[PDB]
This record gives structure tokens, C-alpha cells and sequence, in this order.
RNA sequence: GGUGAAAUGCGCAGAUACCGGGAGGAACGCCGAUGGCGAAGGCAGCCACCUGGUCCACCCGUGACGCUGAGGCGCGAAAGCGUGGGGAGCAAACCGGAUUAGAUACCCGGGUAGUCCACGCCCUAAACGAUGCGCGCUAGGUCUCUGGGUCUCCUGGGGGCCGAAGCUAACGCGUUAAGCGCGCCGCCUGGGGAGUACGGCCGCAAGGCUGAAACUCAAAGGAAUUGACGGGGGCCCGCACAAGCGGUGGA
């Protein structure tokens, strides 16, 4: 079912927009560099509008990752 | 020639072939494999009984530098493609880390007609 | 088929002995149903081997036939271009009957002049390891590996 | 490497695979959604700047100033031309290999135009909701994007699906109307000939716009129904095939 648990509740309250937050960045992140489906973060319409161009902010920064490669786990 | 413990296997798995290119902790060509050397003449050499078999006599040309451990990076989605990953497990070599990056634009080139 | 599968044939058991493989190979041997012919070629092939090498010759039989039965075999298929043969795992019957059935047909393809003495030979040879009974055996177990480079086309 | 299978092709001047560095062009993965915006063609990597449209709120302002528009003016994907740059990858024409009876194709290995930037042309399209443009009226239900509020819910603007009334040839439409009425626009008037000819008009050109007739046929059409049929699928059965026995074809 997907039915693991959407990171919006896995979390305090934070803003979308701090681009260096990069402590709860890499949890809309996934095993690739890839922004999480919306299913997964469990973001509003806006929301992940947002959360779009954020991450693509927190990358020309080095900060958070283009891609990755993948652990067989 | 020389001697080596610890070297990464690296995998390529298109469709008319696998193939497999061993190396050490930098990514220097030890020996190199792939179903073609191994016998396989056209449409034989992609079989996943190719796949299997590349990762042996390129696995064993790797042994006769004494090779002891081994991590896995692979490259593609092909025919038998963990066939050989498991032919590595099945050759004698401790199997480290299993890795996959396989080539993946973010849209740059048109592919051919043939998409 | 295409309603289920079929029970199989529930034999009698043997008259003399009472083994139900004793029967299916005298049946076998049989052919247009002259069977008291076929069970004169068994009951003589027992007098041979009770006195050719002196043991038991039932015991002989049930060996004859362990050592024909064949473990993997080409299960024939096609793709939708061409056609692979194929790799495949054999059945307990399907074993029982290709054991028997070799068994004959190789005493027929044997060249003594006589009936109940070419399954005499071919039961010993058989259980020996070698004789055309047990060299098809090794030959669809060898067109099993000789040609297992599609055993992903496998059912 | 490539295919249904293969050869042209590239490699013992060292290819592929493999690590590190470098240049250059083209697009922008995941977020990307039945989602947004725009008049339309059309538009998504990230940043700033110069701007257009638009919705919500308070109802504060002038006070009918409003609608539509023949012609004129401007915008208009793709290919196409023109001068000059650029050319990774793709790739008409073209060069080969394979398939086939033949293959100027489907499949494979190269290949110029061209796609890319500019600046001027070209000004067509299944340019498509195939529904020109405003306003007023007529059950609602869920979904979805976006605004405002006393946010259990109320109320604006959007995009979708199902349905009242009613329309409709039927399909289907269905408060995003193809429902009920008002204004204005352009357009149709039987199929072929024909988007041709004649003439004017536009462009360098390729061509476009406007656009007939003579003659010939009783049709050309639209939805929809029962079948038949498919190298369309879904589900069953016959010794239909397979698993087994024995023959013909030969004498
Ligand atoms: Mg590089
Ligand atoms: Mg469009
Ligand atoms: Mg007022
Ligand atoms: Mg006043
Ligand atoms: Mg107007
Ligand atoms: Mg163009
Ligand atoms: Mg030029
Ligand atoms: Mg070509
Ligand atoms: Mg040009
Ligand atoms: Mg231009
Ligand atoms: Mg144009
Ligand atoms: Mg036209
Ligand atoms: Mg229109
Ligand atoms: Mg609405
Ligand atoms: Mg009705
Ligand atoms: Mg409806
Ligand atoms: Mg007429
Ligand atoms: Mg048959």
C-alpha cells in the first residue's frame, strides 16, 4: 500500500523555503537524488510546488545531492 | 603479473551482450570479459547463460592475480543481468557492495528513431 | 486432457513376485496384447539372471531401473519468432514408464536370436551402467546441460 | 555493435568495457499530477531583471463610459527560403547491408539539408472543444487547483467526471450547454471534377489567398442495429495439439 509513513508528520514544524536545512532535506530525498512523489512526503498542492524549487535551489549549493548511485540492501 | 586483495567488478548488461570488466579500488582494468570472448558468436552472446559465464572466466583471469574480495557496480538493465552479479557469488569471491548506476540523462540528447 | 488430469492406470500387482512395476513391464513387453507370451519373456529372463549372476533377479529389475531413469529432460517450446528446445525437470511416473519403455526398446535393438534373453542381458547391462538402456538416460540428462543455455524459456 | 536471425561498420596504428582530466552542442531527469497559465499557435532545470493577463477582499471613486466587429493592423507550431554564425545527438535526400518473388520500404551501419542563435521573410495545419464573442436564466452530486470569511462549514474563480429539467437524428450535451432567450460576426446550400482552371493579390522562391464552370453519377454523407470478420483481446470444449500405441505414403 505505500503505507510506510509520509514525512510531513515525521517532523516539527519548518519552512520550505530555508534552502540550507539540509538536516530534514535529505528525508524528501530518496536511495536516488530524485524529490519525493507526493505521495510519499504527503505534500499539499502548494506545498510541493515549493518544495520543488527548493531542492533545486539546495543542489547548485552543493548542499543536497543530484543523484545518487544504489545500495543493493 | 602483479598481486591484489581487495578489487571492484564492474558489469555492463546490454541486450546482444554482458559484460564484465574487473578492477582495483581506483578503477584500473585487471582483466575484462564478456560473453563474446567466451565463445558466443551473435544473438548467443546476450543469453543470461553468457552472463553467467563472462563473470567466471573474467572472474577467474582475476583469480590468477589472486583476487580475494570484490565489490559490484553494475551498468544497465540486460538480458541476465544479475545473472552474473550471482555468478560472482558462485565463483569463489567475497561479494562487498552491489551497486547500480546506469547511464541516465536528465534529457539531453534525442534518442534514435528507434526510442 | 482439458477437463483435469487423469488418475493412472491402476495395475494388477504381479502374480508371481507382486510388484506393480513387474506388471507394467510385462505389459510392456507385450505387444497386441499377447500376454501370455510377454509373461513367459519375463518368467524366462528370471531363470537367466537367477543363474547368470546369481542373486535375486528382482532386485536386479528394480536397479535396472533406477539407473535408466532419467532426472531432466527437453520440454520443447517457441517464443513467437522461433522455437527454443528447453530444459526441464521430469515427473515420478514419467520416470517408470521411459525406464520400461527403454528397457524394450533397447532388447529389440540387442542382437541375440532370442526374446527372453535379449531382456536377460539388457537388465543386467542396464543395471550395470552401461548397454543402450542406460546410454539414452545419460543422453537427454546430457542434452539437459549440453543445451541448457535457455533454461529461462523453462516450465 | 546490431537483428526476428545476420552482414555491411568499428578494433592488434589497440576498439568495447574501465578510471582522471578537457572541449563543445543540445535539450532539462525525479518534483510532474485526471495539476497551472495564456487569445491562439504555445510554455516547465536554477537566478535576477523588464513586463502582460488574472482572481480574491473592503465596496471607496467617476456614472452607461457598455457588446460585436466587414475591411485595415498585429501575433501564428512544424517544415521552407535568405545573409551570417553554430553543428553534440537526431535525421528527408543520399551510400551500403539484410529481408522478400521483387523492397526505391518496415529492420540494421554511416550520411548533407535541417532542427540550435540571430536578424528579416514564409503566414499554412486534424491551428481541434473539429463547439466565434459578450450578458441574463435553469436540480444537484462528487472530485481537483486557487483566492476571502464568524474557516464542523459558508461563499468567489478555474479545471474534470456523473447526473434534473430540457435539447438532440442518434452519439452524446448537460450551470465549462449541444438547455431557455437578446445583440453582432463570419460561414453553409448535393458527390465527383477541385482546393484545379481563369483573373486579380501577396512572396525572392517554394507557394499562398480569393475561388468557378463545362461534363459525368443517383448519390456523397451522419450517427445507430443484427450479424459476419481480425495476422483484437477475455472465458470454456472435441483424440483439435501435446503425452502413448499402430499404420499409410515405398513394396
Ligand atoms: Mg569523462
Ligand atoms: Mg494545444
Ligand atoms: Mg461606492
Ligand atoms: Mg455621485
Ligand atoms: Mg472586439
Ligand atoms: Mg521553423
Ligand atoms: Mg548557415
Ligand atoms: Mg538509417
Ligand atoms: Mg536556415
Ligand atoms: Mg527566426
Ligand atoms: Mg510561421
Ligand atoms: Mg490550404
Ligand atoms: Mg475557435
Ligand atoms: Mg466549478
Ligand atoms: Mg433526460
Ligand atoms: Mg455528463
Ligand atoms: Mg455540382
Ligand atoms: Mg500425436
Amino acid at each position: 500500500p505505500s503505507r510506510k509513513a509520509k514525512v510531513k508528520a515525521t517532523l516539527g514544524e519548518f519552512d520550505l523555503r530555508d534552502y540550507r536545512n539540509v538536516e530534514v532535506l535529505k528525508r524528501f530525498l530518496s536511495e536516488t537524488g530524485k524529490i519525493l512523489p507526493r505521495r510519499r512526503t504527503g505534500l499539499s498542492a502548494k506545498e510541493q510546488r515549493i518544495l520543488a524549487k527548493t531542492i533545486k535551489r539546495a543542489r547548485i549549493l552543493g548542499l543536497l545531492p543530484f543523484t545518487e548511485k544504489l545500495v543493493r540492501k | 603479473k602483479r598481486q591484489v586483495a581487495s578489487g571492484r567488478a564492474y558489469i555492463h548488461a546490454s541486450y546482444n551482450n554482458t559484460i564484465v570488466t574487473i578492477t582495483d579500488p581506483d578503477g584500473n582494468p585487471i582483466t575484462w570479459s564478456s560473453g563474446g570472448v567466451i565463445g558466443y558468436k551473435g544473438s548467443r552472446k546476450g543469453t543470461p547463460y553468457a552472463a553467467q559465464l563472462a563473470a567466471l572466466d573474467a572472474a577467474k583471469k582475476a583469480m590468477a592475480y589472486g583476487m580475494q574480495s570484490v565489490d559490484v557496480i553494475v551498468r544497465g538493465t540486460g538480458a541476465g543481468r544479475e545473472q552474473a552479479i550471482r555468478a560472482l557469488q558462485a565463483s569463489g569471491l567475497q561479494v562487498k557492495s552491489i551497486v547500480d548506476d546506469t547511464p541516465v540523462p536528465h534529457n539531453g540528447c534525442r534518442p534514435k528513431k528507434k526510442f | 486432457a482439458r477437463r483435469r488430469r487423469a488418475e493412472v492406470r491402476q495395475l494388477q500387482p504381479d502374480l508371481v513376485y507382486g510388484d506393480v512395476l513387474v506388471t507394467a513391464f510385462i505389459n510392456k513387453i507385450m505387444r497386441d496384447g499377447k500376454k501370455n507370451l510377454a509373461a513367459r519373456i519375463f518368467y524366462d529372463a528370471c531363470k537367466i539372471i537367477q543363474e547368470k549372476t546369481g542373486q535375486e533377479p528382482l532386485k536386479v529389475f528394480k536397479q535396472a531401473v533406477e539407473n535408466v531413469k532419467p532426472r531432466m529432460e527437453v520440454r520443447s517450446r517457441r517464443v513467437g519468432g522461433a522455437n527454443y528446445q528447453v530444459p526441464m525437470e521430469v515427473s515420478p511416473r514419467r520416470q517408470q514408464s521411459l525406464a520400461l519403455r527403454w528397457l524394450v526398446q533397447a532388447a529389440n535393438q540387442r542382437p541375440e536370436r532370442r526374446a527372453a534373453v535379449r531382456i536377460a542381458h539388457e537388465l543386467m547391462d542396464a543395471a550395470e551402467g552401461k548397454g543402450g538402456a542406460v546410454k539414452k538416460k545419460e543422453d537427454v540428462e546430457r542434452m539437459a546441460e549440453a543445451n541448457r543455455a535457455y533454461a529461462h524459456y523453462r516450465w
